[PDB]
């Protein structure tokens, strides 16, 4: 369902208020901590010696209501950036003393305004609190999708509203935002309240927001239609962004007294609750991701590492996947062995890499369905997932299956193989070092013999993210480079985000490499047309597979194999943002790298502009042979 | 003893002071500190017994603060309530009890401003919502609802004679000259240069093509709408211009409000006649006795309501 709060700037009594909030379904409230007309002097005599108490006491609400139910609202004559140095001394120390009552009240968050271009000192004050201190208060900028001066009525005879189209212009907002949050060096205790307006803007200036920190909408009753029965409801296009919104998981803010006067305050909410009912179920992907989303983890690396039991476990539940394998070798069974020959004719069947054994299951399946006889290898260098595969082949599989203890790359075979059967991808598909393995044991397949699978390419898209490039940056560890965790990639359910442009390949392989000097190393140069005003914090990987002929397993989001959840998508980030202007070209370069003992990569952007190239020489990240 | 309704005591942030045309005064206050953050409205017929709450002719208690108050007439007192409303209160037959006529809230934020128009019948709010409200005092209804401005309503003052005309002033640095004749009705006037933040308006009591205004830095400047270039200013406070009024002279002196504490008074050429510094807090209101030209009382948050002896 929804989370939802009250906004109000009125509190005559604190208990009674809170109370009739909760009675209409408030889950929370934004109050002010001090009057909002109650100005106060801080240098000049007579009015700095007032007498208290400043505001009401803390005594009013218990700790737990303090820290659960109020949201904290700053004073609006606080105005830290005022052309009135007078001003802008009372503002500071207001701010500060306002700031600081909230954090001795141990509220969750407090509310500032962004509705100025200008924030500077706004920032500073606030930057300057947070380094007082060590605390998980969080800082919600209340700012709006369309800036009040671009929305004001067309009623100024000798000052009129500019009618033509500014594509820049009407996404200044957003620039108060990214501005006032670089001053604040992307501190994770400052997040966003989108306030929405009674006239959404052009599309453009909605996806500016995509990727940065929603943590509340804020709806005013204004922009709430009424129905032919007189409830409060919203415009269609209202709706798409609630939608939009409710998938951001944001806490929805009610702002504004009731227009609607023949129905309550619940009435509003209520709408909201239908909203959140209606929308379409989540599916099996989105189902299995819940949790995942935005989680940064690292790539698995099974050649390097023997993985725990319960990962194969997880692996062996995608069924589209073994679905997939199942059809690819039952194709390529009926094209090696003719119905003349189903009964003389047993093909050499080899699944390098094992596991726990749902290949082998497969093979067998696919042997059955297509009514041909098969020799199985079950070839795993696991010694943990071997026990599995020798208590199968005892207690099921018999002197069929033959289990292999060994590194295919070692491993030396008593006969070649007609057919290899491997799932030794990742989520940038040659990221578990699928080439090298494959290519050491491409000596025991037949002059003929088939790869199951036979190719495989994977895909690079830029993407922007505000709250990915700083959960990135949280990733600091103590005794490594401090800069180490923007030059590793991560396998991420990207969530919160913006694909800046359409996957386009990176690298492939073809199995088996026919090539005479075998060469897994590469160099790629993409270049990606971007038509918005955005900030690139990374690039998205995915990978597409060819098992056999038409039979293919993706995770490009445009291919995307229906239902299958193995892989998330893998995450390269970069060290420093880049503004990218709408029309410009984003220029990525892309290295695959090894010698004898491991495998990186090496990336760079080098349009619009350069960044440094990341990983070299596989100092922050590689993957093991 | 105090009257049958009234409370024990009146909140310590007084808002407004308004003299009636017999001399009766009107007190507007707020609580804005403490465990209850609510509001009153008093009338003193002794406007020397003010603040004294056992000595007041009537007494009620709004549900939120009082931002700005005017008289509607006689009886009529109309309220710039925190809650967002605009309340209209009706006093007493005997004038003895003070009774809500209306209590609408169509603004989305603090109500900070009102003034009621020539006719009487009609008047004007602005809000912290950024809007300006044009109401029907008999019909209990907005009649338009203007969104010129960029940020808050700092002031908004209906034309002395002209139901059509009002001024209106912003933190988006915008002077507005309204006229619900016109099709677009609002015109920004002002000086060349944007300057500081209009906070306060005075329309000339005779020449209704004139008035004064003061800014967030203590200026203080004299405009003629038509030059529609200020040509007269001048640095009578340290701090923020609350408010202006002009006395009921045929020539009128101009009072000035401030929150640097004091009071001054003006004459033609904006110079210093007078000037207090009774007061130890904000000074929030001034009204000229209708009955002494020559008496000005003010109101503030250090709950003083001085009496001014003017030359
Ligand atoms: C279970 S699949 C991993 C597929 C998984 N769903 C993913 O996300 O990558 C990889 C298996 O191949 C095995 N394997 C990897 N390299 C190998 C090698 N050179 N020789 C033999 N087995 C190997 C691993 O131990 C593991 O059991
Ligand atoms: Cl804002
Ligand atoms: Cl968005």
């Amino acid at each position: 369902r929804v989370s939802s709060g009250r906004d109000l700037n009125c509190v005559p009594e604190i208990a009674d208020t809170l109370g009739a909030v909760a009675k209409q379904g408030f889950d929370f409230l934004c109050m002010p901590v001090f009057h909002p007309r109650f100005k106060r002097e801080f240098i000049q005599e007579p009015a700095k010696n007032r007498p208290g108490p400043q505001t009401r006491s803390d005594l009013l609400l218990s700790g737990r209501d303090w820290n659960t139910l109020i949201v904290g609202k700053l004073s609006p004559w606080i105005r830290p950036d005022s052309k009135v140095e007078k001003i802008r001394r009372n503002s500071e120390a207001a701010m500060l003393q306002e700031l600081n009552f909230g954090a001795y009240l141990g509220l969750p968050a407090f509310l500032l305004p962004l509705n100025q271009e200008d924030n500077t000192n706004l920032a500073r004050v606030l930057t300057n609190h947070i380094h007082t201190g060590h605390h998980s208060s969080m800082f919600w900028m209340r700012v709006p999708l369309v800036a009040p001066e671009d929305l004001r009525d067309d009623i100024i005879e000798n000052a009129p509203t500019t009618h033509t189209e500014e594509y820049s212009g009407e996404e200044k907002t957003w620039m108060w935002w990214h501005n006032f949050r670089t001053l604040c060096d992307y501190s994770k205790r400052i997040a966003v309240a989108l306030e929405i307006g009674a006239d959404l803007p052009s599309n453009h200036v909605i996806d500016r927001w995509l990727g940065e920190p929603i943590k509340a909408a804020i709806l005013p009753t204004s922009i709430f239609l009424t129905n032919k029965k007189g409830f409060p409801v919203l415009s269609k296009m209202h709706q798409r962004l609630i939608f939009r919104l409710l998938k951001l998981e944001v806490q929805f803010i009610i702002t504004g007294t009731n227009h609607h006067s023949e129905k309550e305050f619940c009435s509003y909410l209520q709408y909201l609750e239908y909203l959140s009912q209606n929308r379409p179920p989540p599916n099996a992907y989105e189902l299995f991701a819940k949790g995942y989303e935005d989680y940064l983890q690292s790539p698995l690396q099974p050649l390097m590492d023997n993985l725990e039991s319960q990962t194969y476990e997880v692996f062996e539940k995608d069924p589209i996947k073994y679905s997939q394998y199942q059809q690819a070798i039952y194709k390529c069974l009926l094209d090696r062995v003719p119905e003349e020959e189903k009964d003389t004719n047993v093909q050499v069947l080899m699944v390098l890499g094992a596991g726990r054994g749902p290949l082998v299951n497969a093979s067998l399946r696919a042997a059955k369905q297509a009514d041909r006889r098969i020799k199985l290898y079950a070839v795993e260098k696991n010694p943990n997932a071997v026990v599995t595969l020798e208590n199968w082949q005892f207690e099921e599989w018999g002197s069929q299956v033959t289990v292999v203890s060994s590194d295919m790359r070692e491993w030396v075979a008593p006969e070649k193989a007609d057919i290899i059967v491997s799932e030794l991808l990742g989520s940038f598909a040659d990221n578990e070092l699928s080439p090298e393995c494959l290519d050491g044991a491409q000596h025991f397949l037949k002059d003929d013999g088939v790869s199951i699978p036979g190719e495989y390419t994977s895909f690079l898209a830029p993407i922007s993210s505000s709250k990915l490039y700083n959960e990135v940056r949280a990733c600091r560890e103590k005794d490594r480079d401090p800069e180490a965790q923007f030059e590793m990639p991560y396998v991420v359910r990207l969530h919160n985000f913006h694909q800046l442009s359409a996957p386009q390949p990176c690298f492939t392989f073809s199995h088996p490499n026919r090539d005479p000097m075998i060469d897994n190393n590469r160099y790629c140069t993409l270049e990606f047309p971007v038509e918005v005003n955005t900030v690139l914090h990374g690039f998205a990987g995915y990978f597409e597979t060819v098992l056999y002929q038409d039979i293919t397993l993706s995770i490009r989001p445009e291919t995307h194999s229906p239902g299958m959840f193995s892989w998330f998508p893998i995450l390269f980030p970069i060290k420093q943002p880049i503004t990218v202007r709408e029309g410009q070209t984003i220029c990525v370069r892309f290295w695959r790298c090894s010698n004898s003992k491991k495998v990186w990569y090496e990336w760079a952007v080098t349009a619009p502009v350069c960044s440094a190239i990341h990983n070299p020489t596989g100092r922050s990240y590689t993957i093991g042979l | 003893n105090l009257p049958p309704n009234a409370p024990a005591c009146m909140e310590r942030q007084l808002e407004a002071a308004r003299y009636r045309s017999d001399g009766a005064l009107l007190l507007g206050a707020s609580s804005l500190s403490g465990r209850c953050w609510a509001g009153s409205l008093w009338l003193f017929k002794d406007p020397c017994a003010a603040p004294n709450e056992g000595f007041c002719s009537a007494g009620v208690q709004t549900e939120a603060g009082v931002a700005d108050l005017t008289w509607v007439g006689e009886r009529g007192i109309l309220v710039a309530s925190d809650s967002g409303a605009v309340e209209l209160w009706e006093l007493d037959e005997n004038e003895t009890l003070i009774v809500s006529k209306f209590c609408k809230y169509e603004h989305d934020d603090i109500v900070s401003t009102v003034s009621v128009l020539s006719s009487g019948t009609q008047a004007v709010s602005g809000s912290k919502d950024i809007c300006i409200k044009v109401w029907d005092l008999a019909q209990q209804v907005v009649l338009s609802s203007y969104r010129a401005h960029a940020a808050q309503v700092t002031c908004v003052a209906a034309s002395p004679h002209k139901d059509s005309v009002f001024l209106s002033c912003s933190e988006d640095n915008r002077i507005l000259l309204w006229d619900t004749r016109c099709p677009k009705p609002a015109s920004q006037i002002g000086c060349s240069a944007p300057g500081y933040l209009p906070t306060s308006l005075a329309w000339h009591p005779q020449q209704s093509e004139v008035f004064v205004f003061g800014d967030e830095n203590g200026t203080v400047s004299l405009v003629d709408t038509k030059s529609t270039s200020c040509v007269l200013s001048s640095a009578v406070h340290s701090q923020c211009v609350t408010g202006l009024v002009f006395s009921p002279h045929s020539v009128p002196f101009l009072a000035s409000l401030s929150e640097d504490c004091s009071l001054a008074v003006l004459d033609s050429s904006l110079s210093e006649l007078f000037r207090s510094q009774a007061h130890r807090d904000f000074v929030r209101d001034a009204t000229w006795s209708p009955l002494n030209h020559s008496l000005l009382t003010t109101v503030g948050w250090d709950h003083q309501v001085v009496h001014h002896v003017v030359p």
